[PDB]
């Protein structure tokens, strides 16, 4: 487990992916203004020390099979993609190594559970938007645009040690 | 004469200055045949770009600038800048841009002083006398110190010194060395090197008369 924060390339590389992926810019994309916001009372806040990490295995598990769809495949490079599936392992495999490890991760009550559940729904709520949209090009921006955000409100915030007050 | 020919009639040059922890926007835009009077300014946020929310007072108004001092209350997300400029009754130009309070945030209004004394530099930044347990937003202060040539960037901690007077005490110098102190802020990146009027002082010079 990565008890030393010395330094990781690991989210810092499924961030930049993503915007790799980027077909269009949502910024030119003045319709599907539909956001929807990323679940950070359960991530940012209380977990900040390992115990974010269930909850980051299973909300990569999320974005793997939500991008590893025919549809992601068929909308953004299927190359880009094809390493987005590897980092992602990669990234659910350095995660789970705490687990697998007597790291403190599994130690909270069910509320563990809480934070992959909003995770979990946040995505499905994703889906549904897609389906409402047929996968549209600047739908799939906005996905992106979350997604980012998300990452940047999940395990950035690990690296969040600015202010203590 | 290279490249394309200079359109100096939309420029749309945007910019944001921080006086006194207030956002102030102000916008250029050089006219050729066409003169346009009034303004309005608009903004948004990345979330959704269809977002166009109007400023109030800065909405079809004859200035040229816009403070909105509670109105950008955000670190995180990103606020986009779109200026609807109409000529008379005719829609002229709308360029829209984005900006970054997390990268930019040039911060030159504040006064600032620096006495100078034989073996130190007493710097005193006059901030506004603002609450920052109040102020959600994560930055530091670097005082940058030009002695004698040497340029050095003192970065100490904002935690309850930007509430008022910045003191910092810069030791360990030599009599006789004049020295700039610029006040510029950094986040993430040294991008953010908004060094302000340096305001040089010499500190009592030791360069009289060499005896035993």
């Amino acid at each position: 487990c990565d008890l030393p924060q010395t330094h990781s390339l690991g989210s810092r590389r499924t961030l930049m992916l993503l915007a790799q992926m980027r077909k269009i810019s949502l910024f030119s994309c003045l319709k599907d203004r539909h956001d929807f916001g990323f679940p950070q009372e359960e991530f940012g806040n209380q977990f900040q020390k390992a115990e974010t990490i269930p909850v980051l295995h299973e909300m990569i598990q999320q974005i793997f099979n939500l991008f590893s769809t025919k549809d992601s495949s068929a909308a953004w490079d299927e190359t880009l993609l094809d390493k987005f599936y590897t980092e992602l392992y990669q990234q659910l495999n350095d995660l789970e190594a705490c687990v697998i490890q007597g790291v403190g991760v599994t130690e909270t009550p069910l509320m563990k559970e809480d934070s992959i559940l909003a995770v979990r729904k946040y995505f499905q709520r994703i889906t549904l938007y897609l389906k409402e949209k047929k996968y549209s090009p600047c739908a799939w921006e906005v996905v992106r645009a979350e997604i980012m955000r998300s990452f940047s409100l999940s395990t950035n915030l690990q690296e969040s040690l600015r202010s203590k007050e | 004469s290279y490249d394309s020919p200079d359109y100096t009639d939309e420029s749309c040059t945007f910019k944001i200055s921080l006086r006194n922890f207030r956002s102030i926007l102000s916008w250029e835009l050089k006219n050729h045949s066409i003169v346009p009077t009034h303004y309005t300014l608009l903004y948004t946020i990345m979330s959704k770009p269809e977002d166009l929310k109007v400023v109030k007072n800065c909405a079809n108004t004859t200035r040229s600038f816009c403070d909105l001092t509670d109105e950008w209350r955000s670190t995180h997300e990103a606020y986009v800048t779109v200026l609807e400029g109409f000529s008379g009754n005719t829609t002229l130009f709308s360029c829209s841009h984005n900006f970054w309070l997390a990268i930019d945030m040039s911060f030159e209004p504040p006064e600032f002083e620096i006495v100078g004394f034989t073996n130190h530099i007493n710097v005193m930044v006059k901030f506004p006398s603002i609450v920052e347990e109040e102020l959600q937003f994560d930055l530091s202060l670097v005082i940058e110190e030009q002695s004698e040539g040497i340029v050095k960037k003192h970065k100490p901690e904002i935690k309850g010194n930007m509430s008022g007077n910045f003191t910092y005490i810069i030791d360990k110098l030599i009599p006789n060395t004049n020295y700039c102190v610029s006040v510029y802020l950094e986040h993430s990146d040294e991008q953010a090197v908004i060094k302000s009027p340096l305001k040089c002082t010499l500190l009592p010079p030791g360069q009289e008369s060499e005896f035993s």
